[PDB]
């Protein structure tokens, strides 16, 4: 193989991407499965170790041995609020290596320890064999972006990540000055530019406030929830089902996992068609004691079991404003980043808020942070 | 609807459907085969220590079959049927209710081994 382009890498904490600027404009750069995205899932196997796609389509399966959310433990010391408040929620064992946090798994008949950047550098390894699958040439330099909110020690844990994958790490930037990057903001003629990041996507929800005054990117707040996302949304569909389903037959299916789990999938994907469509129908045959289920939700209601929720994302955006010291008329641009930024209600909220401002999402949501790694990619 | 008034946007979604069955008749060779290799352990010469790790290895397995049949179902939970296509309709319940036969066979084998 010859020598191949820089790279653009948003290392999520559910979700990768990778994306290449070539030929005038960005590509996002689909895996072996075409998918734009990769699950930041790492999986140790009675005899190999998967990453990706393969990791998450065994999570059933091997529940305690399948790592994801590494980014959430990257750089932090074991004490650490959120690792002890985390951990409650995670299949897979998490020790205490002399004051800093270890995943603790079985992988080929023996137990085995792991740091949180070890994790990331095989996530990181999947997304840059990915690049040079589609490119078919050696990549070697990217750019991997961070959050915001990222210390000095979760900064340098994703830099070692890159170089334990045999990564040039040309530069380490943040995710709302990458989102900002692929709009280009920082190329718009006038006076110093105060931007919105609204970023709804992986599990978590940030809101940031930057200020971009000749090229110079400066995060003036952070906010937001670290447990919100498209899962609490299904979650509330899921409720509304089981109720309807004793509504309708007498009967509970909430405590079969199978059952519930063939409604939950059908409800991610229902709500994916809400985005775009008024209505979504579900037919699910034998769904629990031979029972069919077949049924629909309008968008309205979707909206209703959801509504604290959705107004809850506006509360970030109150408090970011507040301590960068800034009123809502001051903001130039927002931009939307993460996959449940596409929920139209969601979008009516913010733009109703900003008194009719119209938002920056023409760019897809998932990809947004890669794309504009990849134009920074490109500069380097 | 009427009688008699087979659609060919029908035939599409019944080709739908007989990879699906395609796909279930693949995964139960496999609970077959694994069957055969249960009744191996159970009547070879595997002392204590060792049936316990051929029979956990088995597990995995039995767990990969459960969770290939489960993928079908989430499969065929996308399709949407109008009540014209009564010949899918039909062929959609005759499939979910093999592959829940089936599941209750796994169940059978996952928990009395490995545990
Ligand atoms: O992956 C993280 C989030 C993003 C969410 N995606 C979406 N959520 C809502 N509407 C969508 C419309 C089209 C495409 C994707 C959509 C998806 O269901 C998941 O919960």
């Amino acid at each position: 193989m010859s020598k191949g382009p820089a790279v653009g890498i948003d290392l999520g904490t559910t979700y990768s991407c990778v994306g290449v600027f070539q030929h005038g404009k960005v590509e996002i750069i689909a895996n072996d499965q075409g998918n734009r995205t990769t699950p930041s899932y790492v999986a140790f196997t009675d005899t190999e170790r998967l990453i990706g796609d393969a990791a998450k389509n065994q999570v059933a399966m091997n529940p305690t041995n399948t790592v994801f959310d590494a980014k959430r433990l990257i750089g932090r010391r074991f004490d650490d609020a959120v690792v002890q408040s985390d951990m409650k929620h995670w299949p897979f064992m998490v020790v205490n290596d002399a004051g800093r946090p270890k995943v603790q798994v079985e992988y080929k008949g023996e137990t085995k320890s792991f740091y949180p950047e070890e994790v990331s550098s095989m996530v990181l390894t999947k997304m840059k064999e990915i690049a040079e699958a589609y490119l078919g040439k050696t990549v070697t330099n990217a750019v991997v972006t961070v959050p915001a909110y990222f210390n000095d020690s979760q900064r340098q844990a994703t830099k070692d990540a890159g170089t334990i994958a045999g990564l040039n790490v040309l530069r380490i930037i943040n995710e709302p000055t990458a989102a900002a990057i692929a709009y280009g903001l920082d190329k718009k003629v006038g006076a110093e530019r105060n931007v919105l990041i609204f970023d709804l996507g992986g599990g978590t929800f940030d809101v940031s406030i930057l200020t971009i005054e000749d090229g110079i990117f400066e995060v003036k707040s952070t906010a937001g929830d670290t447990h919100l996302g498209g899962e609490d949304f299904d979650n509330r569909m899921v409720n509304h089902f089981i109720a309807e389903f004793k509504r309708k037959h007498k009967k509970d299916i909430s405590e079969n996992k199978r059952a519930v789990r063939r409604l939950r999938t059908a409800c991610e994907r229902a709500k994916r068609t809400l985005s775009s469509s008024t209505q979504a129908s579900i037919e699910i045959d034998s769904l629990y004691e031979g029972i069919d289920f077949y049924t629909s939700i309008t968008r309205a209601r979707f909206e209703e079991l959801n509504a604290d929720l959705f107004r809850g994302t506006l509360d970030p955006v109150e408090k970011a404003l507040r301590d960068a010291k800034l009123d809502k008329s001051q903001i130039h641009d927002i931009v939307l980043v993460g996959g449940s930024t596409r929920i139209p209600k969601i979008q009516k909220l913010l733009q109703d808020f900003f008194n009719g401002k119209e938002l920056n999402k023409s760019i897809n949501p998932d990809e947004a942070v890669a794309y504009g790694a990849a134009v920074q990619a490109a500069i380097l | 609807g009427p009688l008699g008034s087979n659609s060919p946007q029908e035939e599409v979604e019944l080709k739908k459907l007989k990879h699906l069955e395609k796909s279930v008749e693949k995964i139960a060779d496999q609970l077959e085969e694994l069957n055969k290799e249960l009744t191996g352990i159970q009547q070879g010469f595997l002392p204590k220590d060792l049936q316990a790790e051929a029979l956990c290895k088995l597990d995995r397995r039995v767990k990969a079959t459960i969770e290939q049949f489960m993928k079908i179902l989430e499969e065929i939970d996308t399709l949407i049927l109008p009540e014209n296509f009564k010949d899918s309709r039909l062929k959609r319940k005759g499939l979910v209710k093999k592959v829940q036969a089936f599941l209750a066979e796994c169940d059978t084998v996952e928990q009395n081994i490995c545990q």
